[PDB]
């Protein structure tokens, strides 16, 4: 047991959904009709993948997971595409009005509409569990539904899931690829009212995503399609401690022991490499070594921050494929003496370390080189706040004007909760000056 | 020692209710105050819309009020 | 689906309402008979935000056509397409002044075009909005057209109530009552709709005679320019890409204050895609009679359609951002969003259709206001209104809220970040 339940919300939610269970399904051998021939345990199993994967009689393997989403357009893709065998209908819900990009549709007068719908579905999946661990939540902080809905979400799940994990995969905007100018609204208030109902949250910011895929792939102008195929690993990355098993296998809850010194700071810095494309993978293999100094680069990081100029209070490294301790030993204590690494005074430097031996899986006609070692660092760094800070200044600018806030009052929302997100933000940029400030 | 235990553990219990109750309470609260605003930012949409039937009654009387 | 009822109204309204479902069903392949023959299919995935399906796939427009004289209509059913478009949507009457289609004469027909309106909404899955073409000079799509709007947003509050309303110019009409009539229009519109495109008759006009070398361009003329420009501006409307567009997320993304909602649109070419992004910012390109570079934008829309290199176009448009950057707010960060599509228009392997919300904007208005004093300050031909049941104050009332609009315009052009 110890099942999850993933839950995907708004445009980028769902295509970002689709292709991590693409990708689960290849690393597994789940076929898209979700006959998985190596399984034989019909019916059943307390498998490792069973934590992502439930079965019915008839051999179907199906996602524990639920897409969300308040118009039809992008789910209906999914119904009639290449997996669409793969979900029960009941687990693609849809309203007919998207939130328009306004947060207050999502969270109120279009979402309140279908949110117990949305409940009922999910806690059908919950009564299926023998051991619920928690949800993974994905979706992203500027569209209506991603921020609106999903911190609505949030916070009836605090209620009927008592204090059951709750775990976020989040976009942060860029210019290169959003959508709407009012997006630094949106992700303000969602992050402010999501802070205290959930446990930990990976933020991707698509600017850093949008240039590796740039830089490392060689594509001139990426797409949602690029970026997810990129996500849609470091997500596996991140998950894979969940679905395999392993001697050298480390739990991700272990690692959030680590990760989370206090409930508000724990929005952890993930770094992935190698991401190399075809052409340039052959004839050229990365070592243990060449892979982990990869993860101080900052031109790898999910999120554009200088942890060089920060501090560190947690560093995880999450292995997958030929890998093993000896090679993952040396490489660090080379990089301790060779680079930027200061910790907060009031915590251990070591590094927490996960090999699964599965290698990592790419999709068929995808640009990443299929390479036999990748990792994905974990980092809780001080750094990760210059992101908030970006935000903050972008909602700021145009708050000061009230520019679009009648859109949101309009729909019932007051200016005093802004103010009130915006002064957590403040606080919360606050909290992460004062983690990194010496002892007395 | 054992008085402590279930005293640790009827504390565990009451935090997670009370964290239970006041989200249940605080999005009642926050639909509720919505609920009213949305209404009442389109109830004067309304009444001035309203308004500009009065005016246009008024508007062709004095016309008759011409002839 | 997400549907768009399409109203047209007056004289100019229905000119170019059909003009404007003539190029559309061009571009979505949809013949005057209302059946698809039409090469890929792009055209057909949200052909639902504009067509009504019929037994035997036909394509009806979800248009109504509305004028208080029964004549205009008789073209439009002759004209190209004419055939298209239901019989019932019809809604015709038996003067050019705002009162008579306003308060009287259209007040009497209203009714009726309401019953037409609910038909057409009952039956949307989820209703968008309404779009309404029409010209502010004359006096039944300026005068019954805002009094349509009215009725419309009473019934349908929570609806997007979007325009395309035509300018007068001296330069077009020589009729002396259009400053009067273009001013109580506007008094409606800035309080009744979220988003009017300023088509304005004296930037086609001035595009056609100096752009267009056209000694004497006719009302043919002008359209074309505004056929091609309401091709642009509904491409993300009507065709997969990118983003998801619809009436709302365009009105969000584009006013920043409820009554800043009129857009200049622009068009190119009237070539390189560094050409397109120049011409396209260009005053010469604009089709309301502003200079861009006499004010500051609050937000953009930028939209190419065609065949190119998007990497380009995202370089291009950073470019013209960062040389012009005295001409965008800095308190509205990346106010510019461009889209691409790649079906072009007809007659055209690259376009660029711009929107834009710009305090420039106020130069259309203060035009209409100058000739508007010119003649209240002299009580001149107010009896041809205060006939139909006026007041004085009315017009001093209109006149002082599109004052305020162009304050208001020009108090965020002043606006700075620090
Ligand atoms: N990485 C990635 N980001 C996406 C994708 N789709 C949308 N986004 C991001 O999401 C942001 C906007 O949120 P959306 O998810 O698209 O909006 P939504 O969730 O559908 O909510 P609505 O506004 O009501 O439609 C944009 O800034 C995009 O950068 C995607 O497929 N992959
Ligand atoms: N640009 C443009 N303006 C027009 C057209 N038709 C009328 N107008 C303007 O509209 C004003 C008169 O409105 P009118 O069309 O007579 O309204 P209607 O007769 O009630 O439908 C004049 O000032 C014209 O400048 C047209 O086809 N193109
Ligand atoms: C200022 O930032 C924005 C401006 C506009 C939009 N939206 C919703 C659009 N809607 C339509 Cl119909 N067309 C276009 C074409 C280019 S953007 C756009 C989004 C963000
Ligand atoms: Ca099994
Ligand atoms: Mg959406």
């Amino acid at each position: 047991m110890r099942e999850c339940i993933s839950i995907h919300v708004g445009q980028a939610g769902v295509q970002i959904g689709n292709a991590c269970w693409e990708l689960y399904c290849l690393e597994h051998g789940i076929q898209p009709d979700g006959q998985m021939p190596s399984d034989k345990t019909i019916g059943g199993g307390d498998d490792s993948f069973n934590t992502f994967f439930s079965e019915t009689g008839a051999g179907k393997h199906v996602p524990r997971a639920v897409f969300v989403d308040l118009e039809p357009t992008v789910i209906d893709e999914v119904r009639t595409g290449t997996y669409r065998q793969l979900f029960h209908p009941e687990q693609l819900i849809t309203g007919k009005e998207d939130a328009a990009n306004n947060y207050a549709r999502g969270h109120y007068t279009i979402g309140k509409e279908i949110i117990d719908l949305v409940l009922d579905r999910i806690r059908k999946l919950a009564d299926q569990c023998t051991g619920l661990q928690g949800f993974l939540v994905f979706h992203s902080f500027g569209g209506g539904t991603g921020s609106g809905f999903t911190s609505l979400l949030m916070e009836r799940l605090s209620v009927d899931y008592g204090k059951k994990s709750k775990l976020e995969f989040s976009i942060y905007p860029a210019p290169q690829v959003s959508t709407a100018v009012v997006e630094p609204y949106n992700s303000i208030l969602t992050t402010h009212t999501t802070l205290e109902h959930s446990d930990c949250a990976f933020m991707v910011d698509n600017e850093a995503i949008y240039d590796i895929c740039r830089r490392n792939l060689d594509i001139e102008r990426p797409t949602y399609t690029n970026l997810n195929r990129l996500i849609s690993q470091i997500v596996s990355s991140i998950t894979a401690s969940l679905r395999f098993d392993g001697a050298l296998n480390v739990d991700l809850t272990e690692f959030q022991t680590n990760l989370v010194p206090y409930p508000r700071i724990h929005f952890p810095l993930a770094t992935y490499a190698p991401v190399i494309s075809a052409e340039k993978a052959y004839h050229e293999q990365l070592s243990v070594a060449e892979i982990t100094n990869a993860c101080f680069e900052p031109a790898n990081q999910m999120v554009k921050c200088d942890p060089r100029h920060g501090k560190y209070m947690a560093c995880c490294l999450l292995y997958r494929g030929d890998v093993v301790p000896k090679d993952v030993n040396a490489a660090i204590a080379t990089i301790k003496t060779k680079r930027s690494i200061q910790f907060v005074d009031w915590c251990p430097t070591g590094f927490k370390v996960g090999i699964n031996y599965q290698p990592p899986t790419v999709v068929p006609g995808g640009d990443l080189a299929k390479v036999q070692r990748a990792v994905c660092m974990l980092s809780n760094t001080t750094a990760i706040a210059e992101a908030w800070a970006r935000l903050d200044h972008k909602f700021d600018l145009m708050y000061a004007k009230r520019a679009f806030v009648h859109w949101y009052v309009g729909e019932g929302m007051e200016e005093g909760e802004f103010s009130e997100a915006r002064e957590d933000m403040a606080a919360l940029e606050k909290d992460y000056e004062e983690v990194g400030v010496d002892s007395v | 020692k054992r008085e402590h235990e279930r005293e640790v553990i009827q504390k565990a219990i009451e935090e997670n209710n009370n964290f239970i109750k006041m989200a249940k309470e605080k999005l009642a609260q926050k639909m509720e105050s919505n609920k009213e605003n949305r209404e009442a930012h389109l109830a004067a949409m309304l009444e001035r819309l309203q308004e500009k039937d009065k005016h246009a009654e008024e508007v062709r009387k004095n016309k008759e009020l011409k002839e | 689906m997400r549907e768009i009822v399409h109203i047209q109204a007056g004289q100019c309204g229905n000119q170019i309402g059909a003009k404007f479902w003539e190029v559309i069903s061009d571009e979505h392949g949809i013949d005057p008979t209302g059946s698809y023959h039409g090469d890929s299919d792009l055209q057909l995935e949200r052909i639902n935000v504009y067509y009504n399906e019929a037994t035997g796939n036909k394509y009806v427009p979800r248009a109504i056509l509305v004028d208080l004289e029964p004549g205009t209509m008789d073209s439009v059913r002759s004209g190209p397409f004419g055939q298209i478009f239901r019989p019932d949507n019809f809604v015709f009457g038996q003067g050019n002044n705002w009162a008579k289609g306003h308060y009287t004469e259209g007040a009497e027909l209203v009714d009726s075009v309401l019953d037409v309106v609910r038909k057409e909404s009952e039956s949307c899955d989820c209703l968008q909005g309404f779009q309404l073409t029409h010209s502010l000079g004359g006096g039944t799509g300026s005068g019954m057209g805002t009094l349509l709007i009215s009725k419309i947003r009473e019934e349908y509050p929570d609806r997007i109530m979007n325009t395309f309303s035509v300018m007068p110019s001296p330069k077009v009409s020589d009729t002396v009552v259009e400053p009067y009539n273009a001013t109580l229009s506007v008094h409606q519109l800035v309080e009744n709709t979220d988003e009017t495109y300023c088509i304005d008759n004296e930037a086609l006009y001035d595009i056609c005679f100096r752009t267009l070398k056209l000694t004497t361009p006719t009302y043919g003329d002008l359209n074309h320019l505004v056929s091609a420009t309401m091709s642009g501006v509904t491409t993300c409307l009507r065709f997969p890409g990118q983003l998801n567009a619809d009436l709302r997320k365009l009105a969000v993304n584009m006013v920043p204050f409820p009554r800043l909602h009129f857009f200049m649109p622009g068009f190119a070419p009237l070539l390189t895609v560094p050409e397109l992004t120049q011409q396209m910012f260009d005053s010469k390109n604009m089709m309301a009679a502003c200079d861009p570079r006499h004010g500051r934008y609050l937000t953009v829309a930028a939209i190419f359609r065609g065949r190119m290199s998007m990497k380009e176009v995202d370089e291009q448009m950073l470019n013209v951002q960062n040389k012009n950057s005295s001409y965008f707010v800095e308190w509205i960060p990346n106010n510019v969003k461009t889209a691409v599509c790649d079906i072009p228009p007809r007659g055209l392997k690259m376009s660029a259709t711009f929107i834009g919300n710009s305090t420039a904007i106020q130069e259309l208005f203060k035009r209409i206001s100058e000739q508007f004093t010119a003649m209240f300050r002299r009580k001149a031909f107010l009896h041809w209104y205060t006939g139909e049941g006026m007041d004085e104050m009315e017009f001093t009332e209109a006149e002082s809220n599109m004052n305020d609009l162009v304050s208001e315009y020009q108090q965020y052009q002043d606006a700075t970040a620090d």
